[PDB]
């Protein structure tokens, strides 16, 4: 049952994560959702190196990271074929509702035009 | 009103006087100021004294039990400070006699911590409840890791078999 | 029989295991501890090893059918051990009339009539005999 | 701690055939006449070196059977212990509930000659 011990990535125990991968990176929720949400760059990087789903669905890693404010993580997620655009909400929403200028700027090069007809600009 | 255990999966040293300790410990208790751990109890154990408990502040733990019913029917909220295995506000393991139902019809709030139900060859309806509705608004990313007659028509998420509904 | 001495168990199956083990036979060492409980499994006639009762809260041990104790295995290199026992009240034995090994009967507050029976006749003339209480009037 | 050390005293237990044990047990002031006596056991099991050091406050001449160490030493066939128990002054014509002389003759320990001589 190495899967339970893997989702390690939640607490960011990189040595354990690496000692686990060397012995299912797509176990289910995902390890990548976790690492990206809590903000553990090295973890998400090694995970991707092990062939982890970038567009995995719970919610995406990119959306989570765009919500909790993890810039570098977003920059390594979007640079790996991630959907730049749930409850209707896309990353540009979670970012532009939590005051993330850096995130919104970097992600803008994402459409600006929710299920309530709410654009990120209205948030 | 207030009362616990922090021994975890520690096999009981006393053994022969276990139910008595737990009994005098939890009777009349309405708020458990710590952890509620139920472990290493035979098929004949009573556990009636639990019908008063309506709030645990730490974690919950029901492991290695040949009992079938755990009358935690008053337990409305589990705070979720002291987390079992660092992320489980409720853990139920190796019950199998054997645990057949975790009658927690009053449970509607888990502030912090995930859920862990494993190795219960007699437990039922534990996969009928929507733990995401119980999970607090901020406890969204909690871990849920979960092998019997359908629940009541009047419910259809269920904890028991009677009209025992969520 | 067993040989785990005074080692803890699966407590929730202790009484079960014992039952499934010793019900309907005539033993090996007789070890039964850490029990709070029906022990009507009363079928034992001869025990080749040592007999032990420890850390109990049972008021009776129906071993009345036990008649002989060979002794091959001794408790602490020296046959019958009862200690730290709500609590035992009587051995209920009586059928015993022949015992290698000695007798050690310690720390049983609710036990009685244990120092009424002579043990020399139940024998090993150099075997140890070391038999508290908090009773009603060779018994 | 009086149990870990040990109608049985550490002296009877010393009489296992341990010599030094009785040496220090008696050196620490232990009764030697305390229904068997340490001599009854030391003369039966066949431990000569223990009876020798023993007799030097030990009654030589009865128990529940009425036997004197010469009786059981002659019964089990121990010429040494018999000889030195006699030489320490033993009743050559004592009696039990039911005589060492003949007690040997039942075991084929013809010892008996010594008893049939030193009358």
């Amino acid at each position: 049952d190495l899967g339970k011990k893997l989702l390690a990535a939640r607490a960011g125990q990189d040595d354990e994560v690496r000692i686990l991968m060397a012995n299912d990176v797509n176990a289910k929720i995902t390890p990548l959702h976790l690492a990206a949400a809590y903000g553990h760059l090295e973890i998400v990087e090694v995970l991707l190196k092990h062939g982890a789903d970038v567009n995995a669905h719970d919610w995406t890693p990119l959306h989570l990271a765009a919500k909790y404010g993890h810039l570098e993580i977003v920059e390594v997620l979007l640079k790996h074929g991630a959907d730049v655009n749930n409850a209707g909400k896309t990353p540009l929403h979670l970012a532009a509702a939590h005051g993330h200028l850096e995130i919104v700027e970097v992600l803008l090069k994402a459409d600006v035009n929710d299920k309530f007809g709410k654009t990120p600009f209205d948030l | 009103q207030v009362c616990g255990t922090d021994m975890k999966l520690r096999l009981p040293a006393s053994p022969e006087t276990h139910l008595d300790m737990l009994r005098h410990l939890y009777q009349g208790c309405q708020v458990v100021q710590g952890n509620l751990e139920l472990t290493y109890l035979p098929t004949d154990a009573s556990l009636s004294f639990l019908q008063d408990i309506q709030e645990v502040q730490g974690y919950v733990l029901i492991a290695h039990n040949q009992v079938r019913q755990v009358p935690l029917q008053r337990l409305r909220i589990v705070r979720g400070t002291q987390l079992f295995e660092d992320n489980y506000a409720l853990a139920v393991l190796d019950n199998g006699g054997g645990l057949r139902e975790l009658q927690l019809r009053s449970l509607t709030e888990i502030l912090k911590g995930g859920v862990l139900i494993q190795r219960n060859p007699q437990l039922c309806y534990q996969d009928t409840i929507l733990w995401k509705d119980i999970f607090h608004k901020n406890n969204q990313l909690a871990l849920t890791l979960i092998d019997c007659h359908p629940c009541s028509p009047m419910c259809s998420r269920c904890w028991g078999e009677s009209s025992d509904c969520q």
